[PDB]
Parts: structure tokens; sequence; C-alpha cells
């Protein structure tokens, strides 16, 4: 798996 | 060297590569690892560029050695440290707050700290650096959450501000990790898997090593000399597979393969290649070509060449014509021959400029055969016997040099001392009868005691005394490693025991080559007490504090602090130094 970043909200 | 930084200074072009750091100074780290970097740029976040600028570091390379400063806005400058003589260290213990450093995410996970995030990535085959979600994160299923990541150059692709957020490297480097090594090699034996780099080396050591200190590589295929293809000989191949072990082993003659030691970093040599190669020529390209008496003399003139990165020496041919040779001192890209032609008389070895960033614990030490008992001035570097000036000055116990500063020994050792300043070590010691009042000696500023400590036969019998004034190495003075963390389950079986006895004192030195001897064995030997995993022994003429050093692959290391030994029969029993490295680190830095 590859996890996508952390949100920028 | 210039060894501190530049505000608010810019250097003028020069560029070989440009990454991303989350300072200067870690910048001016990755400047001095780079094989050619020898100067740098740095951008800090600030209104002057675009939040597309910030934390780019430019790395640098001129052929007199520096650039044109200019001054520019929230740039910072430097140059690396090739140029020092102190010892070097990747290690970055830093947490950044509100940084996001970006790579391929490849583990998400739940962590209480970011401190555990960073134990994880440290304790992890593929992590370079992590990022973890505070828990005032505003994203509700974000929060915890600790993510772990890697990039082709172990720094990341791209540096973000992002709030209630925190990223760090991997402690790896500072020799925290858990991580085992596999420090078996496989003759005859090819891996398959993503090939992630690819250099020239001489041997499968040279090989070994570079994959060690290569962000990305795990393991590694090494093809000899005599490897039936023409193309591929002294090609070592630089692996890596998600699995992380190597999928598969195919049989096969003259190529070898490895792991990365990456976790056991310190205690073995890995910038270092001090070897020489005999008829072989290293190619490169050439930054000088000069006399020299020897390659001894020509390894110097390269060393002592800050651009180059390694050389060839061709004698005086035979051993007709005077005897002076060529010396050509070469460089590449990479730090390696673009090619290793054998057979054409040359004499080829590697830069020491290298050799600052390797433990001080790693160099060899020149040795003798056979025996036993006799010790003399040179074999035991580290042992240092240490003194009590009450009631008159004589031997207390051993220790060993593990730092500038440090000295490694039994927590037993201090029953009914009040205070430091009773306390003497002396260094480079053989006969006890060679101490007089004018011999030089350490002073003790302070001693630390493992708090649990209680009764020698309880176990955490263990004492750092710092020393007054820190230990100028010497062939008589120098310091043994810690074993790692990653070694754990390795099986020594070449340990010595040293000191003088103490009990009843003996002039000089003595030396016993002893074995280890299992737990369990022990256990069944000690009756009463028990015997943890934080203990070891051995047996089949040392002192309190002394040193159990094991020999492994050309490296000495620490492995036990003698402790309550009933032996010279009975098993001696030791403290396990490699159960207290984390303390021991905690303790010192
Ligand atoms: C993300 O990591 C989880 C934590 O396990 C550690 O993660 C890395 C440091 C890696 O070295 C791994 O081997 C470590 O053990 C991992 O899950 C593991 O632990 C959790 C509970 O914390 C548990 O849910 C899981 O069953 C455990 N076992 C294994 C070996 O992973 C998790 O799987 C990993 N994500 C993956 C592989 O997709
Ligand atoms: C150690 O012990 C005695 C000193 O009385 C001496 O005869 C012996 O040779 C000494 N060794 C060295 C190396 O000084
Ligand atoms: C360290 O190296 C040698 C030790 O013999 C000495 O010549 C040198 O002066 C020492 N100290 C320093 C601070 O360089
Ligand atoms: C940057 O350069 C000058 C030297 O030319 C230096 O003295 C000063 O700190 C900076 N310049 C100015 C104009 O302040």
């Amino acid at each position: 798996h590859i996890y996508p970043d952390f949100p920028t909200d | 060297c210039v060894t501190q930084l530049l505000k608010d200074t810019c250097f003028e072009g020069g560029d070989i590569t440009t990454v991303f750091t989350p300072s200067a100074k870690y910048c001016q780290v990755v400047c001095t690892y780079h094989p050619r970097c020898l100067l740098f740029t740095f951008t800090a976040e600030s209104p002057s560029e675009d939040p597309t600028r910030w934390f780019t570091c430019v790395l640098k390379d001129s052929v007199t050695e520096t650039l044109p400063r200019v001054n520019r806005t929230a740039a910072i400058s430097g140059y690396s440290f090739k140029q020092c003589s102190h010892q070097i260290s990747a290690c970055n213990k830093d947490i950044y707050v509100d940084l996001d450093m970006k790579g391929i995410n490849y583990n998400s996970s739940v962590a209480k700290s970011a401190q555990e995030c960073q134990e994880r990535c440290t304790d992890d085959v593929h992590c370079h650096f992590f990022t973890y979600a505070t828990r005032q994160f505003p994203s509700l299923e974000h929060r915890n959450i600790c993510l772990l990541k890697h990039t082709q150059t172990g720094t990341p692709t791209r540096i973000t501000k992002l709030d209630k957020v925190v990223s760090g490297f991997s402690l790896k480097s500072c020799a925290l990790s858990n991580l085992a090594c596999i420090r078996d090699i496989f003759p005859n034996t090819v891996f398959a898997d993503s090939n992630i780099d690819s250099v020239m080396a001489p041997d499968a050591f040279v090989c070994g090593r570079i994959c060690t200190h290569h962000p990305g590589c795990l393991f590694f295929t090494f093809f000899s000399q005599e490897w039936p293809k023409e193309s591929q000989r002294n090609l070592c191949l630089l692996k890596t597979s998600e699995s992380g072990l190597p999928s598969t082993r195919i049989k096969k003659s003259k190529a070898l393969s490895g792991f990365s030691l990456q976790s056991c970093r310190h205690s073995i040599p890995v910038f270092c290649h001090s070897s020489f190669y005999h008829d072989t020529d290293f190619l490169g390209e050439e930054l000088d070509i000069v006399a020299a008496k020897s390659h001894e003399a020509c390894q110097k003139l390269c060393t002592n060449a800050v651009r180059c990165q390694f050389f060839t020496y061709t004698p005086a041919q035979a051993s007709c014509n005077e005897g002076k040779g060529k010396c050509y001192l070469k460089l590449s890209s990479n730090g390696s021959p673009t090619k290793i032609l054998h057979g054409r008389g040359g004499i080829s070895g590697y830069t020491l400029r290298l050799c600052k960033m390797d433990n001080e614990c790693t160099t060899k030490i020149k040795p003798r055969i056979v025996g036993g008992t006799a010790s003399v001035r040179g074999e035991w570097p580290w042992q240092v016997t240490l003194h009590t000036t009450s009631p008159t000055q004589r031997h207390l116990c051993g220790g060993s040099i593990i730092g500038n500063q440090w000295i490694l020994t039994a927590a037993h050792c201090f029953y009914g001392v009040e205070s430091p300043k009773i306390l003497r070590v002396y260094s480079g010691i053989l006969n006890q009868s060679e101490i007089k009042e004018d011999t030089s000696f350490f002073g003790v500023q302070e001693i630390i005691i493992h708090d649990q400590y209680k009764m020698a036969e309880s176990g955490y019998d263990i004492a750092l005394l710092k020393l007054e004034t820190t230990v100028n190495y010497t062939d008589s003075q120098r310091p043994i490693c810690l074993p790692s963390k990653g070694d754990r389950n390795v099986i020594y079986t070449d340990c010595w025991v040293t000191g003088w006895g103490y009990d009843k004192i003996q002039n000089t030195l003595q030396k016993a080559k002893i074995p280890l001897v299992t737990n369990e064995e022990c256990q069944k030997r000690y009756r009463g007490h028990k015997i943890t995993h934080k203990m070891i022994c051995a047996g089949y003429k040392g002192d309190s504090g002394g040193p159990l050093s094991c020999k492994h692959n050309e490296v000495w290391h620490l492995v036990g602090i003698t402790s309550w030994g009933e032996g010279c029969e009975r098993p001696g029993v030791y403290t396990n130094v490699v159960e207290y490295v984390d303390w021991i680190l905690e303790k010192t830095q």
C-alpha cells in the first residue's frame, strides 16, 4: 500500500 | 575549515544537485557525506521566496574549493566538514514542528507520541523519515497517525509547512536501532530485486560498505573480477525489495551477495577503505599527477587533497627504475572508479578524508602471535587502571575507554567511595609498578551508577565515569566499540579478559582468551541467584569493571563488564553491555 499525505484542510 | 555557517550569503553556481533539508545544519551534513559536495547554500522559510523554494539545499563543487559569496536574504552558506579533523556525524535527533517532509508513504499507524513514532521509524528496515499528526490535529481521523516514508536519496523530495504536525529522521545513524543486521555474506549467489543503483568496487567488502551507506540499499550483489561477462566485472549492484528481504537466492559462480549493515553502523568501518589494490587501476577524472616513493605516500597526497576520492600509484615498474613513481589523484561523480582495470601494474586505493566519518573505535590495531600471557604497550589500548587515593593510592579496579571523556566500569566498584575526587584514571599502562607520582592521569568529574543498581549479584551492575579532561587518542589509548543492538544474535568466538586480577594485584597486565557460556549453562551452575538476560558468562585473571572484549570481523567490542566471578572451575558473570546500550547513550550523547 501507498498512503496519501496528510490533509491541508 | 570554515566550520560554522554564513547567514545570509549565497554561493554563486557550481551546483551538482538540489535536495531538500529541514535546515542548513542538516544541509551541511548532506553536503559532507556527498562524495563531491564541498560547499552549499540553503534557503530558509521566508517572506522573500515562494514556499516552493524553502528548504532548498543546493550542493556545490569548485575547482578552487570555494565560490563567490553574494548577499541574499534567508540564504545560508556553508562548507562541508571534509576539510575538518574531528569526528563527523550523520545522526540528527531533531524533531521539526509544523514541518511535513514528503516521500513515499508506506505505513500508516497509530502512535502514543512523536517519540514512539521515531522508535518505529528507527526500528523499520525502510524508514528514512516520518511525519506524525498530533492530537491537536484538526482532522479527527488523522490525529495520532504515524506516517513512515522513504525516498531514493534518504532526504525528502519536498518540504512543506503544515500546522499541528512533526517530522524527523531515522535515528539508525545514532546507534539507536533494534533492527537486526545480517552480517552473513552468501558466496556464489546473486539476488534478484529492484536494482536501485550500481557502482564499481574492487571487492565485495567495499561493495557491502557502500551498500550500507546508500540510503536505499537493503542488500546487494557483487560480480567479481572472475565473472564470465566482461562488461560486469567488479560491478557492485545495489538492490531493494518491499518484503525488504531478497525474494530469491539464485546459485552462481563468482558473484557474492549480502545485506546493508546500516543498523550496525558504528562498530563497523563504512566510509573507510584503507586496503591497497595491487596490480589494479581505478578509472576516473584526473585531478593531478605527482611524483612519489610509494603508494602509502600517494594515499597521503590523495587524503590531503580535498577533491580526491581515489588514486592510482604506478611505481618504478619491476624493481628497476628510480624509486620514484607517479601518483594519479583521481575523482568521479560518485566516489568510485568508473572502471576497474586489472593487470596494468598500478596500485590503487581510496582517500582517507573519508575515514573520520567512521567511529574511532573501528581502526585496526597492529597485531602479533601468539601468546600469552605477557601483554605489551599498544595491545589493549582501551583498558584503563582505575586508582583510589585512600587509604593509600592503589588499583581499585579496571575499566574501558569508550568515549573521549568516558569510562565504562562496574557499579559495585564504588561501594563506599564518597566522592569522584578520590579517583585516578591511568591509561597506557602495562606494569603497575610503572605508575609514579609524576605519572600523568585523568580526574573523574562524575560517577553515574545505574539507578536500579543494588547488589552485584542482583544485576544492573554498571557505571560510567565522566573524565575531567578528554583523551587524545593514540596507539596507546583508543576507545572500544559498544556492541550494536542489531548484533544481539551474534555469536562471539574470539573473547578476551584483561586486567591485573583484582583479591591480590599483579604487576603487568594479564591477557586471557576465554569462551562465553550460555545463560542456561550458567543458570544451572549458579544455584541460588537468578541470571537475567542482562548478564552473560564465560570461563574454561581480569579485575572488577574489567572488559570482556570480543573480536568480530576485525573490530573489538565491549561485550561484558566483569561483575561477579568465582572463576579463574566455575563461570564468571558479567554485565551484558548490549542490554544497556540505550542507557549508556542517553547518559552520554
Ligand atoms: C505499519 O506498522 C505496523 C507496526 O509494526 C511495526 O511497523 C514497522 C516499524 C515495521 O518495522 C513492522 O515490522 C513493525 O513491527 C504494522 O502492524 C504491526 O503492529 C500492529 C500494532 O501496532 C498490528 O496491527 C500488526 O498486526 C503488526 N504486525 C506486522 C508485522 O505488521 C503494520 O502492518 C504496518 N503496516 C503494513 C505492513 O501495512
Ligand atoms: C614489568 O615488570 C617489571 C618491573 O619491575 C619488569 O622487569 C618487566 O620487564 C616490566 N615490563 C615492562 C614492559 O616494562
Ligand atoms: C593529540 O594528538 C597528539 C597526541 O600525541 C599530539 O601531538 C597533539 O598535540 C594532541 N592534541 C591536540 C589538541 O591536537
Ligand atoms: C553584504 O556585503 C557587504 C560587503 O560588500 C557587507 O559588509 C555587508 O554586511 C552587506 N552589505 C550591506 C550593503 O549591508
